[PDB]
């Protein structure tokens, strides 16, 4: 299940975006979960987001009342209240508009620069795959002791053909010892036994 | 347009589902996780008698609900699910207007009592105003009957369970077992504390029934069958 | 204004006071922020003696 995630952000930030940081992107603007599994993708580009007389476009939430759950958004615009005073909508004295924005300039710093961040989530190995590697598929090898390498499952084994019936939604089978012991294959939709 | 207009029952072993997509057989395996207590008190609406009852209030959504109803012309329509349930705030709609499913992450401005309208259909009395949307997801277009749905929001996803099984009964919810599948996991990505159920109106409500009961962490212990499918359930906190 | 030299470093006692690090998110940006011994998330919810 692959999803791409992408923002920009300051260059500073760009260590925030990683399972258990704080600070002001990881606790207002985008968290990720404890137990993520993916990967993450940053590079500079000033020379598209940053232009003369400063880039005001990306914004970021400066205040929140609490922290943000993982992979949560929130893009609420109404005033934080940051003191005992009631903020009726309007901005004041400790009454701020909660998004700011950058100020992206061509010169800036390079802890100052845009960085364009992309986040890639999947889960590996569990369900039905539609995203592959470039790997080059080999002719099926039944009743002899092969490598094997199903949808990115690799092993040892013999090969043989199965009676089980998965559901639409189940590509694998496992054992009280959960290791597989059924698979799909992915070309023909065949259910095969695999033994050691 | 935005026109204008408690029962309690038991959960005799109800809301259990698949925990994953993995194909087991004759293997008894426990898990912890968020389930409906058995034999818990849920709470009981129904819509009937031309109007006299119309059971539609803004319920709280605290870690998940198990949406039960009974019901024979297809009363219930869909849920709106949120925190606010106004424009401040992005809320997510689940409707069936008889023809699509439609799924929308959006920025409603609710009705006060939303509802949708049959005369066929004729109203869609849900939402004021529609803005800044993030997500859509619909289909192809188009008491007898139970509907089972365990709603889950985890990790920004949203995440449906469901099960649709013939009764021939009169009032209550069925005794009886049946494990939930996975319908979908949409990734909406909003905070989810409140929700409220769309019913759909004849110009009077009908007769249908729905009950609501909600999850707490538990441990379960699951019976898969020799083929891959959950055939009973065990409660640890149950009793002794 | 002042720093001090990394060869004669300066030290300051923190003493009866809440740790409330969000005040530095509207003006401070920080390249390096690593914790050791200790979580980033869990600093919001402890005493330090
Ligand atoms: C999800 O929404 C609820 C309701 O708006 C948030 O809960 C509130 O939290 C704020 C800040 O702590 C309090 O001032 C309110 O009194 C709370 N209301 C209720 C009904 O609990 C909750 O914080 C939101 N979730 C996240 C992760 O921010
Ligand atoms: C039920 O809702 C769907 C979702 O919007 C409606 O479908 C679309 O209708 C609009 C306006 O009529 C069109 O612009 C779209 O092109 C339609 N899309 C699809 C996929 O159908 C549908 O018309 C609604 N039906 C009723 C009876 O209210
Ligand atoms: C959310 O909605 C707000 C307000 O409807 C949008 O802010 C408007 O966007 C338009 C076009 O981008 C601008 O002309 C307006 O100046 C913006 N502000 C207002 C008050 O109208 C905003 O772009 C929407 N999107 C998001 C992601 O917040
Ligand atoms: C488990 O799966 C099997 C395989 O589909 C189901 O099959 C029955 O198989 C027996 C033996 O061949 C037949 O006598 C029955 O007529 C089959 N029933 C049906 C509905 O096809 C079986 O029902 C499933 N459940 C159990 C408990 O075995
Ligand atoms: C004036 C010094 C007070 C120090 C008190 C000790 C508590 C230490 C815990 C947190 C303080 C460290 C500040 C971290 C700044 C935010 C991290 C970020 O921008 O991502
Ligand atoms: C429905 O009642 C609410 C009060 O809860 C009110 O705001 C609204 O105006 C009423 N509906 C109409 C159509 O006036
Ligand atoms: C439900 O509520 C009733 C009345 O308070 C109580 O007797 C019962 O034990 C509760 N739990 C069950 C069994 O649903």
């Amino acid at each position: 299940n692959v999803y791409a995630d992408s923002f920009v952000i300051r260059g500073d930030e760009v260590r925030q975006i990683a399972p258990g940081q704080t600070g002001k992107i990881a606790d207002y603007n985008y968290k990720l979960p404890d137990d993520f599994t993916g990967c993450v993708i940053a590079w500079n580009s000033n020379n598209l987001d940053s232009k003369v007389g400063g880039n005001y476009n990306y914004l970021y939430r400066l205040f929140r009342k609490s922290n943000l759950k993982p992979f949560e958004r929130d893009i609420s615009t109404e005033i934080y209240q940051a003191g005992s005073t009631p903020c009726n909508g309007v901005e004041g004295f400790n009454c701020y508009f909660p998004l700011q924005s950058y100020g992206f300039q061509p010169t800036n710093g390079v802890g100052y620069q845009p960085y364009r961040v992309v986040v890639l989530s999947f889960e590996l190995l569990h369900a039905p795959a539609t995203v592959c590697g470039p790997k080059k598929s080999t002719n099926l090898v039944k009743n002899k002791c092969v490598n094997f390498n199903f949808n990115g499952l690799t092993g040892t084994g013999v090969l043989t053909e199965s009676n089980k019936k998965f559901l639409p939604f189940q590509q694998f089978g496992r054992d009280i010892a959960d290791t597989t012991d059924a698979v799909r294959d992915p070309q023909t939709l065949e259910i095969l036994d695999i033994t050691p | 347009q935005c026109v204008n207009l408690p029962a309690y029952t038991n959960s005799f072993t109800r809301g259990v589902y698949y925990p994953d997509k993995v194909f087991r057989s004759s293997v008894l395996h426990s898990t912890q996780d968020l389930f409906l207590p058995f034999f818990s008190n849920v709470t009981w609406f129904h819509a009937i008698h031309v109007t006299k009852r119309f059971d539609n209030p803004v319920l709280p959504f605290n870690d998940g609900v198990y949406f039960a109803s009974t019901e024979k012309s297809n009363i219930i329509r869909g849920w709106i699910f949120g925190t606010t349930l106004d424009s401040k705030t992005q809320s997510l709609l689940i409707v069936n207007n008889a023809t699509n499913v439609v799924i929308k992450v959006c920025e409603f401005q609710f009705c006060n009592d939303p509802f949708l309208g049959v005369y066929m259909e004729s109203e869609f009395r849900v939402y004021s105003s529609a803005n800044n949307c993030t997500f859509e997801y619909v289909s192809q277009p188009f008491f007898k009957n139970l509907r089972e749905f365990v709603f889950k929001n985890i990790d920004g996803y949203f995440k449906i369970y469901s099960k649709h099984t013939p009764i021939n009964l009169v009032r209550d919810l069925p005794q009886g077992f049946s494990a939930l599948e996975p319908l979908v996991d949409l990734p909406i990505g909003i905070n989810i504390t409140r929700f409220q159920t769309l019913l759909a109106l004849h110009r009077t409500a009908g007769a249908a029934a729905y009950y609501v009961g909600y999850l707490q962490p538990r441990t379960f212990l699951l019976k898969y069958n020799e083929n891959g499918t959950i055939t009973d359930a065990v409660d640890c906190a149950l009793d002794p | 204004t002042r720093f001090a030299s990394v060869y004669a470093w300066n030290r300051k006692r923190i003493s009866n006071c809440v740790a409330d690090y969000s005040v530095l998110y509207n003006s401070a940006s920080f390249s390096t922020f690593k914790c050791y011994g200790v979580s980033p998330t869990k600093l919001n919810d402890l005493c330090f003696t």
